[PDB]
């Protein structure tokens, strides 16, 4: 339930701090020992995604509210996209699912249970279909 | 259950196809 | 052992891009959705740790290969740490404990195991003491 | 045993202290 309550005291807030460089900088480095081949990829995913989040906002938060009054974990959740997968061959439910995971992730506050996700996840969403679409740009 | 985000996500998908596959 | 080799496969490209937009946007959001206090504490421990990081750089690398060669757990590591913090009651261990943890970040892959490392050592890392440097500057 | 990375850290630290205590 929102962010402002979980930085009560003094020690939360530099303690977040903290955590938050840690992060940053880890993600940064990672940036920067990466091929130029995976970099282009980031920019891909990027551009696609930054404009389906934004393109399709409302459609995110209505279907986090439709995740949220029912009781939904996230293991059940992978499966119904593996699911989808096997049949829907299309971009765009891929790129609609990390939008929408990307959404499920800026409301969570837990990193741990958060990556955990986003590993997960990324696993099914990056079938065989989903890479043929990536490689093929520019 | 659970598959109504299921759908929801494809639909939207459906929509993302559409867009790019034209002007 | 370095970074190109995790790489191996076109999917593992694409999943590493994928996975590092699910990680950078969770994180900018997250910074979006901070208070201007937390804004500024990482402001404050921003500069430090990056001139602690570039100033002692070698003397990273000394502590990291000594991390290595030896059977060191992340945990024992902590209780360390924590043991120093009794007595030590300086700015400067505090800082260089951050920027040492960040550079074993920079050099581990697996997000989880990185993730929980930050999560534990910070909570250690801040205590009573570091919370009182950082609260008293600008 | 792991107090060497210890001492080290503590070291440096103190070169970080005496550095900001002064000019």
């Amino acid at each position: 339930t929102n962010i402002l309550d979980y930085l009560s005291t003094e020690r939360d807030h530099v303690m977040m701090a903290v955590r938050y460089y840690m992060s940053k900088q880890r993600l940064d480095d990672l940036y920067r020992q990466l091929p130029t081949k995976t970099r282009s990829y980031i920019d891909i995913i990027n551009i696609y995604c930054d404009k389906v989040s934004n393109d399709y906002n409302r459609d995110m938060n209505i279907m986090y509210d439709m995740a949220s009054t029912k009781s939904f974990t996230v293991y059940d959740f992978n499966n119904e996209v593996n699911t989808i997968m096997l049949d829907n061959k299309g971009l765009g439910v891929r790129l609609a699912t990390i939008s929408f995971i990307t959404e499920l992730g800026r409301r969570c506050m837990n990193p741990v249970k958060t990556i955990k996700m986003f590993t997960l996840l990324s696993h099914t969403i990056c079938d065989d279909c989903f890479v043929d679409y990536i490689t093929d740009i520019s | 259950t659970m598959g109504q985000v299921g759908r929801q996500l494809k639909i939207i998908g459906d929509d993302i196809n559409r867009r790019y596959d034209s002007q």
